[PDB]
C-alpha cells in the first residue's frame, strides 16, 4: 500500500491522506520529519520471557532487513539472547558494525539456551521489529540488547 | 470536577459471605486505568487491582474486580477474618489521579465476652499529682459494650476517657480501654475504685474492683 | 485522523533521541574528547496530552504493514532515504504539475488587498 | 525489594514552609512517576501530586498554588513543599509509585510501592515528652495482663514496643486520646501466661520522635 | 558572510575533482578499457580572487563543529546523503507551506506588464 | 546545530541563513551543490612528522563516522602509518573497501613506529578529519595515505 504519514497540529494527530491534499500542512525543513520507534509493552504485550519467546520464530529463505529511526522509547523490558544448537553452533549471527544494543533499558533479560534452529534467522512472528540502537530490524542478532516495537513516521510542529 | 462516589460507606458481614463494593465516576473516564486499594489500621494502603480487572501480585484469588466504562465494582468473595480494612477506589485519567470516599468493612463473628482487667495507679505517678486508674476489656465482639466506673457505689461521670482498637485481623475481636482521671486529692476521699461491664456476651454485668492500698 | 484500538495504551511517552540540540560545550564536539557511545542521546517527556500519545502508538501499529512490505520490495540491508523519499513526496505533491493559481491542487494564495 | 521512606518534622508552624523528603531504596527513581497522597487522620485519601525522574510535574487542581514537588536524582530522593500551612494540613503524607509497569509485572500506572507515612500536626503549640507509668494490679496468680501508661505528649504519633520487637502476640497498643489538656495519652497492655509471668522480665519501648525521647520501662513480675 | 582568522591562507586553490567533464573519447567509457582508479580525476586552479578562496578555508573550518556534531547523531557508517538532504531543505524553505505570491516568504515575481 | 551552506555569487562567498529567506539564490539542478575538503596545511598547521603525530589520539567508546566529499585540494603532505602494539598486534584497522588512500600527494610521509594503543580507533584531536578518496573519515586507517583537512558545502554558480 503506502506508508502512512502522521501529521501533529496543536496536539492533533492525523493520517494524512495520499489523495487529499491539504494547504495548511506545511514542511519548512527536513528536521520536522522524525521517525519514532514505539514499544510494544507500551501496546500491554506480555514481557515475561517464556511469553516473549513465543512471538520469535526461526525460517530461512527471507533476507533479514533493516531501517533506521531516529528516536525510541525508553524500555523497561528489553531481551538478549545467545541460542545456539545442540552441537554447539551458534544459532543467531553476531551483529554486523553499526548495530547496537537498544540504548536505554532498565530490564535486560538475558535469555539463553539450547534448541533446534528450524531456520537461518530469527523473526518476529507478530511483524513487530527488533529495535536496537535508531535502527529497526526484522532479524534477532545474537548477544545484542532489543526491544520489539513499531516504527511511526511523522512530521513535527514547527 | 472528576469526583469518584463510592457505595456503601460501611459494611459489616459474616466471614464466607460475599461483600461487592461500588464505585461511580461524574464524568465517563477518558482512560480506564481503575484501581482498588486496602488499607489495613495504620498502614499505607495496598495495591488489590489494578487496571479494573488484573490482580496485583500476591492479592487471593478471592478479590475480583471489573467495570463498564461509568460504573466499576470489586467483589471480595468467601470473606476471611483478614480482609477488615478500609477500601478505595482509584482513576488515573489525564495525568492526574482521584480516590474515593473509601469503604469500611468489619467482618463478623460471633459473640465473645470482654475480659475485665482492672489497673491500680503506679507508685511513680501518684507522686506526680495526678492519679489514673485503667479499666481493660481484651478481645471482644461485638464492638458495642458499657463500661461504667463507680467508686464506692458512687458513678463517676465527666472524667472517664473511652478508647477502642481496631479489629484484630484473625480473630476478628475488639479491645476497649476506660481510663479514670482524678487529681491526687480528690483520688485520696475514696478507697474502693472498681470498674463494671456490661456486654452482649456478659449474661451478667462484671464488675472488678479494687481497693485503695493493696 | 486515528483511534486507539490496541488492549491497552502507556498515555505517557518517555523518550530518547540525538537529533536535538548540542549547546556545544567548547571541545565536547570533537570526537576525541566527546561523550562515549551511552551519553549520545537526549531524553523527554510527553505527559501533557494522553490522547496524542495513544493515537501514535496505533499510527506505529498502523504503518508496520505497509512498512514490512516497503522493505521486502527493496534489496539494500539498511533503509535510511525513507525520510527524505517522503519529503520529496510532499513537494511533488503541491509542486509536481502546473499550479494553477486558484485550482484546488495548488497551494499559492494571491496577495491581500 | 524497593522501599519508600518518608521524612519530615512531626510539628509544623502554622502559616510556614512545610517540607518533607521521600527516599527511594532498593530501586532506581530514574524513569519512574512519583507520587505524593496525603490522609487527614480518619478521612480519604488525597492526591497532592506527581513528579517523572527527568522533572515534569503536574499538581493536584486544588492544590497546585500551594505545592511544589521536586527530585534529586543524585540523593535518590523527592521532596514536597507546602507553602500557608494551615490546620487542615495536618495529615499523614505518603509517597508512592505510580508506574505503569516494573520489569515484567504490570500496575496500570496503579501505585505499588508505598512509604510507610509520615504525620504532621500543625499547631502553634510546641513539643512536649511523655511520661510513661506501668500498669500492674494487686498481686494475683491462669492468665494475666500487664501493659505501660503514656501520658501527656504532644503531638502525635508515639511509637510502643514491647521487649524490643520480642513481644508481639496479644499486644493491644491503645489510639490516642485528646484530654482537656490539650496533650495526647494512651496506653499499652498485653496478656501474659500468669505460669511464666516471674520467668522473663517484661519491659516497655516507648518512642517520641518529635521531642526525641526513648525511655524503657520494666514490669513487676509479682510472681 | 564569512572573514577569515585562522593564522594563515593559502589564496591559490589547486583542486582535484571527479564531479567533472567527460569528454568519452570512444570505448573510454566502459570500465574495462576505462582509466585506471589514478586517472579518474581531472584537475584545476582558482588563483583567480584571493579573497573567496581564504573565505572556503574559514567556511570548511566553521563547518566542523556542525558536522561532527551530525554525524554523532546518525549510526550508519557512511553518510553521502547530506547534499541530497541540503537540495531538499532548499525547496521546503521556498515552497515547502501555503506560498503568498507577494508575501515575504514565497519567491514568485508576478508578470512584467 | 546546523551545517552551514556557503552560496558563491560573482566571486562572492556568503554563509547562508537557515532563517532569512533570499530569493536571488538559485539551484536549477544538483550539480550546482558540491562538498569540498580543503586540507590543514592550507590554514598553515605544522607539517612535519613529530608535529602533526601530537594531533591524533587513540579513544575507545566512539563508533567511526565517514561522510564524502566530491572535490578535494593537491596536498603537499600526506600521511601514511603503521603503528603496532608492543606485542607486534596491529593497533590500527584494515581500510574497509571502497576507502582508497587520498588522490593526490606529493610528499608522503610514512610513518610507523610502536607505541602503547589506548583506545579502539585514531582520532583527530583538533576536530578535523582525515581525507581519503573522496571519503572523509573521523578516524584513521591503517596503511592507507591520508591527508587531515576540513569539509565544506557549496552550491555553486550557474
Ligand atoms: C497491531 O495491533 C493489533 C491489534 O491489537 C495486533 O493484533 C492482534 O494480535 C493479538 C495477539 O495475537 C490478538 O489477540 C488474540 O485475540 C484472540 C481473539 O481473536 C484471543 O482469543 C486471544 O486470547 C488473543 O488475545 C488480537 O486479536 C489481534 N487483533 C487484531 C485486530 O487482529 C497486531 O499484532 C499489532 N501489530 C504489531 C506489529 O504490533
Ligand atoms: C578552526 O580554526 C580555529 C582557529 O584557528 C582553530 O582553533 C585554534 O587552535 C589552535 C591550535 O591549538 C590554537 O592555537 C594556540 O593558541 C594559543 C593561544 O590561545 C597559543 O598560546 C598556542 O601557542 C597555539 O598557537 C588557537 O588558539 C585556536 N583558536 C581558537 C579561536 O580557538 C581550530 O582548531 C580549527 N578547527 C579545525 C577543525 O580545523
Amino acid at each position: 500500500r503506502s506508508i502512512p504519514l502522521g501529521v501533529i497540529h496543536n496536539s492533533t494527530l492525523q493520517v494524512s491522506d495520499v489523495d487529499k491534499l491539504v494547504c495548511r500542512d506545511k514542511l519548512s525543513s527536513t528536521n520536522q520529519l522524525r521517525s519514532v520507534g514505539l514499544n510494544l509493552e507500551g501496546n500491554g504485550v506480555a514481557t515475561d520471557v517464556p511469553s516473549a519467546t513465543k512471538r520469535w520464530g526461526f525460517r530461512s529463505g527471507v533476507p533479514p532487513k533493516v531501517v533506521n529511526y531516529e528516536a525510541g522509547e525508553w524500555a523497561e523490558n528489553c531481551y538478549n539472547l545467545e541460542i545456539k544448537k545442540p552441537d554447539g553452533s551458534e544459532c543467531l549471527p553476531a551483529a554486523p558494525d553499526g548495530i547496537r544494543g537498544f540504548p536505554r533499558c532498565r530490564y535486560v533479560h538475558k535469555v539463553s539456551g539450547t534448541g533446534p534452529c528450524a531456520g537461518d534467522f530469527a523473526f518476529h512472528k507478530e511483524g513487530a521489529f527488533f529495535l536496537y540502537d535508531r535502527l529497526a530490524s526484522t532479524v534477532i542478532y545474537r548477544g545484542t540488547t532489543f526491544a520489539e516495537g513499531v516504527v511511526a513516521f511523522l512530521i513535527l510542529p514547527q | 470536577e472528576i469526583v469518584l462516589t463510592q457505595s456503601p460507606g460501611t459494611l459489616s458481614l459474616s466471614p464466607g459471605e460475599r461483600a461487592t463494593l461500588s464505585c461511580r465516576a461524574s464524568q465517563s473516564v477518558s482512560s480506564s486505568y481503575f484501581a482498588w486499594y486496602q488499607q489495613k489500621p495504620g498502614q499505607a494502603p495496598r495495591l488489590l487491582i489494578s487496571g479494573t480487572s488484573t490482580r496485583a501480585p500476591g492479592i487471593p484469588d478471592r478479590f475480583s474486580g471489573s467495570g463498564s466504562g461509568t460504573d466499576f465494582t470489586l467483589t471480595i468473595s468467601r470473606l476471611e477474618p483478614e480482609d477488615f480494612a478500609v477500601y478505595f477506589c482509584q482513576q488515573y485519567g489525564n495525568s492526574l489521579y482521584t480516590f474515593g470516599q473509601g469503604t469500611k468493612l468489619e467482618i463478623k463473628r460471633t459473640a465473645a465476652a470482654p475480659s475485665v482487667f482492672i489497673f491500680p495507679p503506679s507508685d511513680e505517678q501518684l507522686k506526680s499529682g495526678t492519679a489514673s486508674v485503667v479499666c481493660l476489656l481484651n478481645n471482644f465482639y461485638p464492638r458495642e459494650a458499657k463500661v461504667q466506673w463507680k467508686v464506692d457505689n458512687a458513678l463517676q461521670s465527666g472524667n472517664s476517657q473511652e478508647s477502642v482498637t481496631e479489629q484484630d485481623s484473625k480473630d476478628s475481636t475488639y479491645s476497649l480501654s476506660s481510663t479514670l482521671t482524678l487529681s491526687k486529692a480528690d483520688y485520696e476521699k475514696h478507697k474502693v475504685y472498681a470498674c463494671e461491664v456490661t456486654h452482649q456476651g456478659l449474661s451478667s454485668p462484671v464488675t472488678k474492683s479494687f481497693n485503695r492500698g493493696e | 485522523a486515528i483511534v486507539n484500538a490496541q488492549p491497552k495504551c502507556n498515555p505517557n511517552l518517555h523518550y530518547w533521541t540525538t537529533q536535538d540540540e548540542g549547546a556545544a560545550i567548547g571541545l565536547a564536539w570533537i570526537p576525541y574528547f566527546g561523550p562515549a557511545a551511552e551519553g549520545i542521546y537526549t531524553e523527554g517527556l510527553m505527559h501533557n496530552q494522553d490522547g496524542l500519545i495513544c493515537g501514535l502508538r496505533q499510527l506505529a501499529n498502523e504503518t508496520t504493514q505497509a512498512l514490512q512490505l516497503f522493505l521486502r520490495a527493496t534489496t539494500e540491508l539498511r533503509t535510511f532515504s525513507i525520510l527524505n523519499r517522503k519529503a520529496i513526496d510532499f513537494l511533488l505533491q503541491r509542486w509536481g504539475g502546473t499550479c494553477h493559481i486558484l485550482g484546488p491542487d495548488c497551494c499559492i494564495e494571491p496577495h491581500d488587498w | 525489594q524497593v522501599q519508600l521512606q518518608e521524612s519530615g518534622p512531626g510539628l509544623g508552624k502554622p502559616s510556614e514552609t512545610l517540607s518533607l523528603s521521600c527516599t527511594v531504596s532498593g530501586a532506581s527513581i530514574r524513569g519512574y512517576f512519583w507520587n505524593w497522597i496525603r490522609q487527614p487522620p480518619g478521612k480519604g485519601l488525597e492526591w497532592i501530586g506527581y513528579i517523572h525522574s527527568t522533572g515534569s510535574t503536574n499538581y493536584n487542581p486544588s492544590l497546585k498554588s500551594r505545592v511544589t514537588i521536586s527530585v534529586d536524582t543524585s540523593k535518590n530522593q523527592v521532596s514536597l513543599n507546602v507553602n500557608s500551612v494551615t490546620a487542615a494540613d495536618t495529615a499523614v503524607y505518603f509517597c508512592a509509585r505510580g508506574a505503569w509497569n516494573v520489569a515484567t509485572v504490570y500496575y496500570y500506572y496503579g501505585m505499588d510501592v508505598w512509604g510507610q507515612g509520615t504525620l504532621v500536626t500543625v499547631s502553634s503549640a510546641s513539643f512536649k515528652g511523655p511520661s510513661v507509668f506501668p500498669l500492674a494490679p494487686s498481686s494475683k496468680s491462669g492468665t494475666a495482663a500487664l501493659g505501660c501508661l503514656v501520658k501527656d505528649y504532644f503531638p502525635e504519633p508515639v511509637t510502643v514496643s514491647w521487649n524490643s520487637g520480642a513481644l508481639t502476640s496479644g499486644v493491644h497498643t491503645f489510639p490516642a486520646v485528646l484530654q482537656s489538656s490539650g496533650l495526647y495519652s494512651l496506653s499499652s497492655v498485653v496478656t501474659v501466661p500468669s505460669s511464666s509471668l516471674g520467668t522473663q522480665t517484661y519491659i516497655c519501648n516507648v518512642n517520641h520522635k518529635p521531642s526525641n525521647t526513648k525511655v524503657d520501662k520494666k514490669v513487676e513480675p509479682k510472681s
